């Protein structure tokens, strides 16, 4: 299927605080269902799949 | 980004 996340696309990711942040994908990571994601401090660090949304979708 | 700071997209 198309798909739903990848390297370079903007994104919110749910925080272990469970509020959500502005991120940047830099790497997909597929085995594990998580990527790296680059927030606005540039602090890198894994988020599941599932707790990701894309910031915009075309639509 | 360089000197960024992070905020939620919502607070409590």
């Amino acid at each position: 299927g198309r798909p739903r996340l990848w390297e370079g696309q903007d994104v919110l990711a749910r925080w272990t605080d469970g509020l959500l942040y502005l991120g940047t994908i830099k790497k997909v990571d597929s085995a594990r269902e998580v990527c790296l994601v680059q927030f606005e401090d540039d602090s890198q660090f894994l988020v599941l799949w599932k707790d990701i949304s894309p910031a915009a979708l075309p639509g | 980004a360089t000197g960024g700071v992070k905020k939620p997209v919502r607070y409590r």
